[PDB]
């Protein structure tokens, strides 16, 4: 009853996460990160980085039911840009491209939660977090 | 940070 209650409200961030992620693969500038880095083509991939991340596995993640926050969320896209610029190099305009796109994705993703999230939503959805780590 | 060989180019 407190369990159903606290589903539907999980069930609105769900679709609200998978909006958001909508809205970010969509965008041409995030083609990049829309996959996982082909680690065959990039064969030194895994070398550099011990969690890739992109945005089908966090469309994944939320049907997953493993985001309970919008923080959560915004904790995998803030590793998509960490990743990308740990493994691009600074040099060529081929690479600043891809570091350029990776902060803007970051960005991006912080301001439209920042301007659409309800903030006593979000602080419910942490209590619901709270409440299911501590029972 | 950039520590990769790099996604474009002839070795990636």
């Amino acid at each position: 009853p407190l369990e159903d209650q606290e589903e539907n409200t999980l069930r609105e961030l769900r679709l609200f996460l998978r909006d958001v992620t909508k809205r970010l693969a969509t965008d041409k500038r995030f083609n990049i990160f829309s996959k996982p880095v082909d680690i065959e083509e990039v064969s030194d991939y895994l070398e550099v980085i011990k969690e890739p991340m992109d945005l089908s596995t966090v469309i994944t993640k939320i049907d997953k039911h493993n985001y309970l926050t919008a923080k959560d969320f915004l904790k995998d896209i803030d590793l998509i840009c960490s990743n990308a610029l740990e493994y691009n190099p600074d040099k060529d305009p081929g690479d600043k491209i891809i570091r350029h796109r990776a902060c803007t994705l970051k960005d991006t993703a912080h301001a439209i939660i920042a301007a659409e999230l309800d903030p006593e939503f979000n602080k419910l959805c942490e209590e619901i977090k709270e409440a299911r780590i501590k029972r | 940070g950039g520590k990769g060989l790099g996604k474009g180019g002839a070795k990636r």
